[PDB]
RNA sequence: CGGGACCGAGGACCGCGCUCUGCAAGGAUGCUGGCGUAAUGGUCACCAGCGACCCGUCUUGAAACACGGACCAAGGAGUCAA
RNA sequence: GACUAAUCGAACCAUCUAGUAGCUGGUUACCGCCGAAGUUUCCCUCAGGAUAGCAGUGUCGACCUUCAGUUUUAUGAGGUAAAGCGAAUGAACUUUAAAUAUGUAAGAAGCCCUUGUUACUUAACUGAACGUGGGCAUUCGAAUGUAUCGACACUAGUGGGCCAUUUUUGGUAAGCAGAACUGGCGAUGCGGGAUGAACCGAACGCGGGGUUAAGGUGCCGGAGUGGACGCUCAUCAGACACCACAAAAGGCGUUAGUACAUCUUGACAGCAGGACGGUGGCCA
RNA sequence: GGGAUGGCUUGUGGCGGCCAAGCGUUCAUAGCGACGUCGCUUUGAUCCUUCGAUGUCGGCUCUUCCUAUCAUACC
């Protein structure tokens, strides 16, 4: 749903006479800006632990960068998504190199293929396969196969839309 | 029970709003214990 | 417009699209600018903005 | 409590009995007692309409009635603006006497030592268990 | 567009005298020159009243000057932009310096008979431009059988 | 530090100033060319791109319906008195 | 009810007479400054009225006093969610406490204290009212805004209209019918919805430049055959849909998931074979 | 003087009970519920029971269209 960062959200409930050191609780946002992470971290605790905006407040926002973006890694994502049915669970795999590129596709593949909006959709686990017998789905099986190889048959060459007219006819074969 | 002012202000001190239906109620009652009254007179002279 | 909001950016002097104004941040003025969000966009300027 | 011509009273229609009664508008509304009676008491209540008020008198059992206490906050102030401005007087020290509006809470460092933050998901597994 | 809830209001006063004697137009060019120029309110209290209508500058009578000559005015000037009518039920006329729009023939006769002194507002600009020693006086506004019949 | 567009209101001096022999500082000047007439400008007719229901009355909340209008000149309807 | 000079349920002529209409039609230069409204409250209704409210010209008064369709604070209504019950007790549990808008109050014009009277009231000189005197200016006792004052005079239109969001009351086979607040229209042009009373954006002196909103960028048409990942092939797809048809509906269309189950101890599909005996089990 | 319901409709009844896959519910075991089913509405009889115009249609001539097909064509 956009250039998403993850950010570590850290909040409380403001401290009061009874309780003066109150618990502290942190979440893992994907949200495109500081704004969007500490207002779904605040709809996330008044769904669970009935804690307001006006009663709490934030203690850290911090950004979470993926350790190895240039490596190639397999991921498993479990979600919720909200349908006129209900809420089902889905589980779901992408081949990125970052947590937050794997969660950006998957908002692009459930918009694509259950036309499911950000709202209605929990992220409710992001994990790194750690080793190559935890993929369960056959469309990354196939891309982590011994030897990978394929050719590239019918690609239409890139010309530019100003050219109107071309005086060969375009080969695809490169 | 909305009162209006210019009832109240006619209104008679020491006298409520919510007596004035008794009142009517009693006015109707005399009124038509008089008429059977006139009517027994009148049977009993017959 | 409802009277309500209306009347809010009357008194924060808000009167044609595209003016600005600076508030002090008390609670008085933070719930009057949460009630007429649907026509102000408003947040924190730095001294280069000032 | 026997209620008196001039003071603020409260309107509060008590018990199961408005479940069915017609005029509801009034119910949770303050006024000022014109008339009373040893059952009923006339209040002053204004509506708006617009861009005016109007006036409108009602006649509420004192079961439904409770004093009001409006003005209870302004004599109190009053009583202790004048004794802070006395000792104010008395050891040569200004007060500050006005209420003001809540400021915005200013910077504090909270520690984590013995309070590690508790991390989150957003349904509990507990229950997904 | 802007949202005005107020509305701004032009004025509810008079700027000019709807007169057109030409008397009265010198004698407000001379009191809207005073009135600029000295600090002195009673100028523009006197150009303002210059302004009014008839029904605005009712008639001051001798009697009613008499009155508010008493306890300690004695020696002011009245001022009264209005008519200085005369009141044959005030037997005896006191000493008094009056100036005044315009006065009837008898009040001007009784007043220089019992020793005063009478003047137009010219006189007054020039012996008290700034309006000292000066009692300022208005007739009954209301005294009127339209205003009894309101 | 470049590249471009539109604009030049005012009309002695006064002021705020600055990098102070002066200035980009309370509003455009300097240099140059062609022409000096239908060249610029304007009116009329027409083509072209875009825009554009026939007026008045009536009705109700409004439209629609309905009524009047072949054309032109002159006449033609809130006056006077108490 | 025929005819009585083309005239007859009462001829023709002149006059009163320019008879009356509440009904129909019409009602004559320009520019400038303001500028509206539909049960508010009462009356026997329709062939009904006033009246509140909204406006314009003048003025006048110290245009003095400040007020405000707003927030905050205290306190009501809504205790309603929620947290806990290793607090007590058990929506009706509560230490605590919702969102939404909403009533009242927030000063020198005020606050009390004292003095007496009372024709109020109280067992009561007791409260309160009435006055009397005194103390309180050390900060006049939240925020924000404030070309927003008040009172007269005179004049005018409209005063049980339409649509829509929300709240609430009743309903129908389905449509829907009442109220309350608010907004728009009747009075209003402009940009976009191809088009248009009720939609979206935005309100209007005459011009130049710049930038946008709603909506768009294949052509008509100004702006992208723009970028990324997918889905769909319809024998009149779809592109401004939400309502109805319409159902727990029917699809050997296509993809993504969930649950249960089988599986080298050989799963699903096939091929080669077996598929038997008591027994032609009992009744008919 | 004023006027002159509508992306409606089509082929399968209503009422009452029962069953019921499923939906809900599992601090209450209620409530909705298709598919169905069961009750009411002469041995080919009788011909001795026709049950109310406020609502108005026709005919002629002639052209075209729809298919929800009577015939012709094929299955």
């Amino acid at each position: 749903m956009g250039r998403l960062q993850e950010y570590q959200v850290i909040g409380r409930h403001l401290p009061t006479e009874a309780n003066p050191n109150p618990a502290l609780y942190r979440m893992r946002i994907f949200a495109p800006n500081e704004v969007v992470a500490k207002s779904r971290f605040w709809y996330f605790l008044r769904g669970l632990k009935k804690v307001k905006k006006a009663t709490g407040e934030i203690v850290s926002v911090n950004v979470i960068s993926e350790k190895h973006p240039l490596k190639v890694k397999n991921f498993g994502i479990w979600l919720r998504y909200d349908s006129r049915s209900g809420t089902h669970n889905m589980y779901k795999e992408y081949r990125e190199t970052s947590r937050v590129a794997a969660v950006e596709a998957m908002y692009a593949d459930m918009a694509a293929r259950h036309r499911a909006r950000f709202r209605s959709i929990h992220i409710l686990k992001v994990v790194e396969l750690e080793k190559t017998e935890d993929v369960k789905r056959p469309y990354i099986k196939q891309l982590v196969a011994k030897n990978l190889s394929f050719p590239l048959p019918h690609r239409v060459p890139k010309i530019s839309t100003k050219k109107i007219f071309s005086a060969k006819r375009p080969s695809t074969f490169s | 029970i909305e009162v209006s002012a210019a009832k109240e202000a006619m209104r008679p001190e020491g006298t409520s709003v919510r007596g004035d239906k008794r009142r009517e109620i009693r006015a109707r009652v005399k009124k038509n214990q008089k008429q059977m009254l006139r009517n027994q007179r009148i049977a009993a002279e017959k | 417009i409802p009277p309500k909001p209306r009347k809010i950016l009357q008194l924060l002097r808000l009167r044609q699209i595209n003016n600005g104004v600076f508030v002090k941040v008390t609670k008085a003025t933070a719930e009057m600018i949460k009630i007429v969000e649907p026509w102000v966009a408003y947040g924190y300027p730095n001294l280069k903005s000032v | 409590r026997t209620y008196r011509v001039g003071d603020i009273v409260d309107i509060k229609v008590n018990g199961a009995v408005q479940k069915g009664m017609p005029h509801k508008f009034y119910h949770g509304k303050t006024g000022v007692v014109y008339n009373v009676t040893k059952s009923a008491v006339g209040v002053i209540v204004y509506k708006r309409v617009k861009h005016r008020y109007i006036e409108k008198r009602i006649n509420v059992r004192i079961e439904h009635v409770k004093p009001s206490r409006s003005r209870e906050d302004f004599l109190r102030r009053v009583k202790e603006n004048a004794e802070l401005k006395k000792k104010a007087k008395a050891e040569g020290v200004p007060v500050q006497l006005k209420r003001q509006p809540a400021m915005p809470r200013e910077a504090h460092t909270v520690s984590i030592a013995d309070n590690k933050p508790v991390t989150l998901a957003p349904v509990a597994y507990e229950t997904t268990i | 567009g802007i949202d005005l809830r107020w509305k701004h209001v032009r004025s509810s006063h008079r700027k000019a005298p709807k007169s057109d004697n030409v008397y009265l137009k010198l004698l407000v060019k001379l009191y809207r020159f005073l009135a600029r120029r000295t600090e002195a309110p009673f100028n523009k209290v006197v150009l303002r009243r210059l302004f009014m209508s008839r029904i605005n500058r009712p008639p001051v009578s001798l009697s009613r000057i008499a009155r508010n000559l008493k306890n300690g005015n004695e020696k002011k000037t009245v001022v009264v932009v209005a008519t200085v009518t005369d009141d044959n039920r005030l037997l005896q006329v006191p000493k008094m310096e009056v100036a005044a729009l315009r006065f009837t023939a008898k009040a001007r006769a009784r007043i220089e008979a019992a020793g005063g002194r009478t003047l137009t507002l010219d006189q007054l600009a020039l012996e008290k431009p700034t309006g000292a020693n000066t009692l300022l006086l208005r007739g009954p506004k209301n005294a009127r059988e339209a205003v009894k019949h309101f």
